[PDB]
RNA sequence: UCCGCGGCGCG
DNA sequence: CTCTGAATCTCTTCCGACGCGCCGCGAAAA
């Protein structure tokens, strides 16, 4: 349960960037089928998206670095697949 | 997707408007009735506006999607979606070119200003009552004169085809085709340089700005006349089907059919080459028909239908509350909404609201479908609809699942303030009424009188996050109007708390000592000790250390067992001393605020919930109730009334004996009745407040009475002193609707029986109050709407602006008391400078620091008097304000965050109290202190007293700490009994004056010799009737003779031998003019002393209209005249009906002259020197005068002072910032005196931001900047002056805004919030702001 | 009364008003300013674009909700297009810029 | 059936 | 004694919360 979010606001500072970053995290949670970084206790995606902010393990910076490592790892996997295909063709 | 940058508006050229059309329409028919199909060439033609059904040809030849984009060969109708019926517009060609109504008639007539013609002759021309002439050859008569018929004839016989004259409609465009605007603009420019008249320059300036706008914008003026008229697509004007195949006609269709009829008739009439009379009448009829089509009703009687209704035009569909803008664009009706009546839910928590099960099902049906598909129970949406209709038991479980954390927005109509919409996390209840948490009922301004409210549900994850973060009732517990908490317990809870904490001197189980509150609970719940018993108990309390650690302490202290019970629910950080009192609403408010300021938000929320529960519980157990025996009537009442009866009887007899007048008797009767009322009220309160009780020893004691009504009123739970006074004592001396007191008192109380005449008198005030309350809402709403629409643009963008100008602040003192302390007025502001310790140069508070509570405590300790703080009125940020100038954010305690729309918040915070408003000789020092005199030039008379020789002199009372507490105005020539800096006590007189006489004074001693003393030309000899004393009466300028009109009677100070006496410090001899109608008792050549006098000169608004006028900057009906330039005052040559006031500057070269109506009593003497902006006469001062004389800071101090005064009289608290921000938006525009190196023109009005940044870049280039003045535009005018034309069009005055924007080709950058909300993209504020900061970064990069 | 999804007015594609015709509530300008003050711009945009006017957007949104995805799909309100056409009928050129 | 206008009350 | 400018008077325009609920009823057009 979450009765108020003021602690998370303190963690992020401005409420608006808080809500934006939490929205991005929850959106990648719902459609990406990602993993919740905190035990969910059968809570909805939105509130656990706030809770991970409450822990402080995630913010805009960590969100950005995670998304960037994911995308360049996908790029590297694609490059490895292309290299394997070329080796098979050669 | 389209991501269009901006919106451009321009005139519709005939060629391009032809391109817009998919074709023309020939017949005035709509559909067939045999088959409901459009006619071959009607207003619904399938060839023209598209198919009647999606992807189906008109003749049915092709009926498959593969035929997309195919125009049927058999019938010629394109096969596509029916959506194009909304897109494709028709057009009509007119047999005669016809002008637009707007540009013709909207004042000022744009075509009229384009030409030099007056509007009247051109309009009578365009309706074909006169010709217009294009010159060729050498007649006496030139071009562009108006020529009637027989003059046209005699000119035709005299001159033939040498010259051209024409009837209106085509002649207007023909002439419009016959000018070059460049030669026109240059010739008018050189005329402007040539001319001297101000009105002439006004006319030519407006003309030149208009035509240069045409030139720059590239639109051709000849386009103003229409040769082609576009027809709106049929889908926007549907022909509504009715029962039996009948139809209801949309209004546009009738007007369009009329125009088609007239046009076709004119075409066939011209084809037959009929004489000119027929064609001219037909074409003028077509002109009026198209006039009605465009803007029906603007000119003449609007065309009407069989229903005698005035038919709607295109123009009427945009303008007005019912128009497209207000009705549709803003306030679109929404899906997923419900509405229901409210019900108190006591068992709820603070943030969860009870929702009817059926409403929850309907609102969340999309989610029920989604989860049912998720669990696979429903294979198809049809199945989902079945089971959701079949209310299978699984559906309810799913419903509980989906709403587990999904908040809903909840609104009560009408929203008055931002606390009017709150989000709750719902729970399901049976029934058909929304359960609401009791606390927020105060915030919603609900009263549970069958009032309805609505519910919406957010859909996106984003919106849910905004709801849970922003709108959740757990947050925003502090109102934005003022920091006071909004969730305040009241009524039953207050009653329960007060009854719980109250003590009784004798009670069961008193005296026993008890270990702790747990055992107190045990004792009372066992019924072994009453709630009011006073006992000694052990308690423990905790406090934050320097590190915030809760250090503990404990001890034994006296406590009522009820208060001991209360101590359970207190949070761990509260000190005990707060609870130790007779709790009331004010105390409880201080309590909750205390725990909010000390502990975190969660402790306060939990504490509020628990106090709610406990208050209700112990109020329930109280059983406090009102009985008929409670309103005890004092026995003294009969006696007091008897005494008053005698007093009035004897007074009436004294009036009948002729000893006193009717008005005097009226006044003293009112006085004695008021005294009687005071006596009886005091006696009744005394009897009620105290009760006789028995102690442990049986001895008589006294205690605060437990009478039900007394405790109800004392606690503040829905009551006050006035009502209890009316319950059992006198009802008072209220007035008639005219305001006159009826002079016959309302005797009995409500427990007694009010007699028929008594009650019928009592009803007048009730009816007046009810009517006023009912009628005020309209004006309050309107004022709010205007304020919001003025302030909608502002949003905090920059963190700081590098500026150091600011606003001086000092506590407001009126009538000898401080109306608002400096603590309040400066709390939450940002320091404008380095605050200095009093008497020292040491820095007390550094610059640019927030004034939170500790800093204000430090300032109070140092007893600082005045301080300078930054204000939004001084902000330098362009197109916005910085955070620091707006200072602290009220609702969150910390500094404001970027992206908060302060303007709308402030507008609503002004508006909300708007409901509460109501629209229908000597000076005593009150306290011990030191006398201070300011703005004074004073002398000491021969009597040893003090006389003032200056205006606007002010008398202050200042403490030893240097803080003023009393302030009064000093009348000119008054007698002052104390020196400067002298100490005085309260209730002490210090100065005296005659209120109804304007005296004169003489600082020097000497023989007064009278000059210009002539009977009938300057003065007259008179003898006082009552005393026989000789006197001279100065005659008026017209009372005297014509020859003596300009003669100036005056006193001259000389020595005993007549040698001139000079003014001290100057070489000028002392001469005092004699004003008209003045009287003097002394005679010529009489010695007087220093500081000596000889002269005999003779001496409301409702609240809501007052604030409306102040914000609108109404010119008062009686304005005070203020001096323009500092110099010696004089009267010029006498004028007719007015006096010629002249100022000769002390060092300026140009004297100044003003006409002032003769009836005005000028405050300043003629023989006086004034400073810039001196007050010449009494009366309210128009704010524009303040702005142009005393600068912006004076205006922004004045407006806030007055508005805060009105609200303070009403008692509603509101922070000065909200007034300041509005005023800042009021000063938008500015005019230019000298353009310097800018491209602007002198006398033009532009944006203050635009001229400021122009000066900035000009001096950055080293070039000459613009010299400007700032003009005070009223809220309506300032709203119409916004750069974005869309916002102005949405506001009001739509026709003029649209016309001006179209004529000028303005480009709207959709900057403001209202325009963006119109467009539908995210507004640039709050959560959206970051997105726009993500956009403007990259669009500039792209 | 509770509306959710239902009939739409033909002229402006907005939902009907009135319980008798199963119409939704009205989110008047007062509520617009109420949201404006709090911020919550996303909620306001959702209100205006999907739940009220944009037919394409509200259809896509309905499909998304049925699918469990809760992503916004903004779009130009049809009422604004109506206004554009109406002004274009007046004999005034109004158009979008930087298209 | 979905359109428009007038009157009445509620908050 | 006449002409022009400045100022007032006269006319015209705009506009007074909002949310519902209820009720009834369209046509010389077909
Ligand atoms: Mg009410
Ligand atoms: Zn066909
Ligand atoms: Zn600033």
């Amino acid at each position: 349960a979450r009765v108020t979010v003021q602690d998370a606001v303190e963690k992020i500072g401005n409420r608006f960037d808080l809500v934006l970053v939490a929205a991005r995290r929850a959106r990648q949670m719902q459609v990406g089928g990602k993993d919740p970084l905190v035990p969910e206790e059968n809570d909805k995606t939105t509130v656990i998206a706030l809770r991970e902010i409450e822990e402080g393990l995630i913010n805009n910076q960590i969100l950005d670095v995670r998304e960037r490592q994911e995308q360049q790892e996908q790029e590297a996997a694609e490059l490895q697949a292309v290299t394997a295909i070329a080796e098979g063709r050669r | 997707t389209e991501e269009f940058d901006a919106i451009k508006i321009a005139l519709a050229s005939p060629d391009m408007i032809r391109s817009w059309s998919f074709g023309e329409v020939k017949k005035p028919e709509t559909i067939n009735y045999r088959t409901f199909k459009p006619e071959r060439d009607g207003l619904f033609c399938a060839r023209i506006f598209g198919p009647v059904k999606d992807y189906e040809c008109l003749c049915g030849k092709y009926k498959r999607l593969k035929h997309r984009g195919v125009i049927c060969e058999k019938c010629g109708v394109e096969v596509t979606q029916t959506k194009v019926r909304r897109e494709r517009m028709g057009h009509i060609e007119l047999a005669s070119p016809t002008a637009h109504i707007w540009f013709l008639k909207s004042l000022p007539s744009r075509i009229g200003l384009l030409l030099d013609m007056p509007l009247r002759d051109i309009e009578r021309v365009l309706y074909f009552e006169s010709y217009v002439v294009i010159e060729g050859g050498m007649t006496n008569l030139e071009r562009q004169q108006i020529l009637t018929e027989e003059q046209y004839l005699d000119a035709l016989e005299e001159f033939g085809d040498e010259f051209d004259a024409k009837m209106g409609a085509e002649a207007i465009q023909a002439l419009l085709k016959s000018m070059d605007l460049e030669q026109e603009c240059e010739q008018l420019r050189e005329e402007l340089n040539e001319t001297n008249s101000e009105t002439k320059r006004k006319k030519l300036t407006k003309r030149i700005k208009l035509l240069e706008a045409f030139v720059q914008s590239g639109n051709k003026p000849e386009w103003m006349i229409l040769t082609v008229l576009p027809v709106l697509p049929p889908d926007l004007r549907p022909l509504v089907p009715l029962d039996g195949g009948r139809f209801a006609t949309s209004d546009l269709n009738d007007l369009y059919r009329r125009v088609i009829n007239r046009n076709n008739r004119l075409k066939r009439l011209l084809d037959l080459a009929a004489p000119d009379i027929i064609v001219r009448n037909e074409k003028r009829m077509l002109q009026e028909a198209v006039d009605a089509l465009l803007d029906n009703g603007r000119r003449g009687r609007a065309i009407t239908g069989s229903n005698k209704r005035p038919l709607k035009s295109l123009a009427d569909m945009i303008k007005g509350k019912q128009g497209r803008f207000r009705q549709n664009l803003l306030g679109k009706r929404v899906d997923y909404s419900g509405r229901s009546v409210i019900t108190v839910g006591p068992y709820l928590r603070l943030h969860q609201c009870g929702l009817p099960k059926k409403m929850a099902l309907e609102l969340f049906k999309p989610f029920i479908y989604g989860k049912l598909e998720l669990r696979g129970l429903a294979t198809t949406i049809k199945a989902a609809k079945k089971m959701v209709e079949r209310e299978e038991a699984v559906v309810w479980d799913i419903l509980d699942e989906v709403i587990r954390e999904h908040p809903v927005l909840l609104n009560r109509a009408p929203t008055l303030h931002r606390l009017g919409i709150q989000a709750f996390e719902p729970v399901l209840i049976e029934g058909k009424a929304i359960q609401l948490h009791p606390l927020v009922c105060a915030a919603y301004n609900a009263d549970f009188d069958g009032d309805q409210m609505a519910v919406h549900v957010p859909l996106t994850l984003e919106a849910q996050l905004e709801a849970r973060a922003l709108m959740m009732s757990t947050n925003n517990i502090l109102s934005p109007a003022n920091g006071e908490p909004i969730i305040v317990p009241s009524q039953d809870v207050v009653l329960g708390l007060y009854y719980m904490t109250r003590d009784c001197v004798n009670a069961k189980g008193e005296g026993m000592v008890l270990t702790g509150p747990k055992e107190a609970e045990r004792l009372y719940r066992s019924g072994l000790a009453s709630l009011h018993a006073r006992v000694k108990v052990r308690i423990t309390e905790y406090e934050k250390d320097a590190n915030g650690e809760l250090v503990a302490k404990t001890s034994l202290k006296d406590t009522t067992v009820g208060r001991a019970i209360l101590w359970m629910i207190v949070p761990k950080g509260l000190p005990y001393s707060i609870v130790n009192q007779a709790l009331g609403k004010k105390a409880i408010s201080k309590m909750l605020n205390t725990c909010y300021r000390i502990l975190g938000l969660k402790p306060t929320v939990i504490f509020a919930d628990q106090i709610m529960y406990t208050g209700f519980a112990y109020a329930a157990r109280s059983g406090a109730s009102v009985g008929i025996d409670d309103m005890v009537i004092p026995e003294k009442k009969h006696e007091i009334i008897s005494e008053a009866e005698a007093e009035v009887a004897e007074i009436q007899e004294q009036f009948q004996s002729g000893l006193v007048t009717a008005g005097e008797r009226y006044n003293k009767v009112i006085d004695i009745w008021a005294a009687a009322n005071d006596r009886v009220s005091k006696a009744m309160m005394d009897n009620l407040q105290t009760e006789t009780v028995i102690n442990r020893d049986g001895q008589e004691e006294k205690q605060v009475s437990f009478n039900s009504i007394y405790m109800m009123a004392d606690s503040g739970a829905r009551g006050s002193a006035a009502q209890i006074r009316q319950l059992a004592g006198m009802r008072g001396l209220m007035a008639k609707p005219d305001g006159s007191i009826i002079e016959t008192p309302i005797t009995a109380n409500f427990r007694e029986g009010l007699n028929v005449l008594q009650y019928f008198i009592s009803t007048h005030g009730a009816r007046k109050g009810l009517a006023d309350t009912a009628l005020k809402t309209a004006n309050s709403g309107y004022l709010t709407r205007r304020l919001v629409d003025v302030a909608q643009d502002l949003v905090v963008t920059e963190d700081d602006c590098g500026t150091h100008e600011g606003i001086m602040m000092t506590p407001v003192i009126e009538g000898g008391d401080v109306k608002e302390p400096l603590r309040d007025r400066v709390l939450g502001r940002v320091t404008a400078e380095d605050v200095l310790k009093p008497g020292t140069a040491d820095i007390l508070v550094p610059r640019n620091t927030l004034l939170h509570e500790q800093w204000c405590d430090l300032l109070e300790e140092n007893s600082v008097d005045a301080v300078k703080v930054r204000s939004v009125v001084s902000c330098d940020t362009d197109f916005g304000v910085c955070a620091h100038c707006y200072g602290r954010d009220l609702a969150r305690g910390h500094i404001i965050n970027k992206g908060e729309a302060i303007g709308v918040i402030a507008a609503q915070s002004i508006g909300e109290p708007g409901t509460q408003l109501t629209m229908r000789s000597s000076i005593q020092v009150k306290n011990k202190g030191s006398i201070k005199l300011s703005n004074v030039k004073s002398v000491v008379n021969s009597s040893g007293k003090l006389v003032i020789t200056s205006r606007n002199t002010e008398l202050k009372l200042i403490d030893e700490f240097g803080r003023t507490k009393e302030s009064y105005k000093v009348p000119y020539g008054a007698v002052l009994a104390k020196g400067d800096g002298e100490q005085v006590a309260g209730g002490e007189t210090v100065a005296n004056w005659d209120p109804h006489t304007m005296p004169v004074i003489t600082e020097v001693s000497g023989f007064v010799r009278f000059t210009d003393m002539i009977d009938g030309q300057t003065i007259t000899r008179q003898t006082d009737e009552l005393t026989g004393l000789s006197s001279l009466v100065v005659l008026d300028s017209a009372e005297r003779t014509a020859g003596g009109k300009d003669l100036r009677p005056a006193l001259k100070i000389v020595d005993a031998q007549g040698n001139d006496v000079l003014i001290p410090g100057t070489d000028m001899p002392a001469q005092y003019f004699l004003p008209g109608k003045a009287i003097v008792q002394l005679e010529d050549g009489v010695q007087i002393s220093s500081g000596d006098t000889l002269a005999r000169i003779p001496q409301i608004t409702g609240g809501l209209p007052r604030v409306a006028d102040l914000f609108e900057a109404r010119r008062p009906k009686e304005p005070a005249i203020l001096a323009e330039i500092s110099g010696i005052v004089s009267f010029g040559k006498e004028t007719k009906g007015k006096r010629r006031l002249v100022i000769t500057p002390v060092d300026g070269s140009d004297p100044y002259e003003e006409m002032i109506p003769k009836w005005r009593q000028l405050n300043v003497f003629e023989g006086e020197r004034v400073e810039r902006g001196d007050v010449i006469s009494d009366g309210p001062e128009a704010p524009h005068d303040i702005l142009r004389l005393r600068g912006v800071h004076a205006v922004t101090r004045y407006i806030v002072n007055e508005v805060q005064d009105v609200y303070r009289l009403q008692g509603v608290k509101i922070n000065d910032k909200h007034i300041e921000v509005i005023v800042r938006q009021m000063l938008r525009k500015a005019t230019i005196v000298n353009a310097g190196s800018s491209d602007f023109l002198e006398g033009e009005q532009v944006e203050y931001s635009r001229v400021k940044i122009a000066n900035r870049e000009l001096e950055a280039n080293g070039k000459v900047g613009a010299t400007y003045s700032r003009d005070l535009l009223g809220i309506t005018k300032a709203s119409l002056a916004t750069e974005s034309f869309i916002s102005a069009a949405s506001f009001q005055e739509t026709t003029r805004v649209l016309t001006e924007a179209a004529v000028a080709g303005k480009r709207d950058e959709l900057r403001g919030l209202k325009e963006n909300v119109i467009v539908g993209r995210l507004i640039p504020a709050g959560t959206g702001y970051a997105y726009h900061q993500d956009r403007m970064r990259r669009r500039a990069a792209g | 009364h509770a509306r959710s999804t239902g009939s739409y007015s033909l002229v402006t594609q907005q939902p009907l008003g009135g319980k008798a015709q199963f119409g939704g509530q009205r989110f008047g300008e007062m509520e617009v300013w109420a949201l404006e003050a709090y911020g919550a711009a996303y909620t306001l945009q959702e209100m205006l674009t999907v739940k009220s006017d944009d037919v394409n957007g509200r259809t896509k949104m309905y499909k998304n909700i049925v699918d469990g995805n809760h992503q916004m799909e903004p779009g130009m309100p049809e009422s604004f297009n109506v206004l554009l056409k109406e002004i274009r009928s007046l004999g005034i050129n109004i158009e979008l810029e930087d298209e």
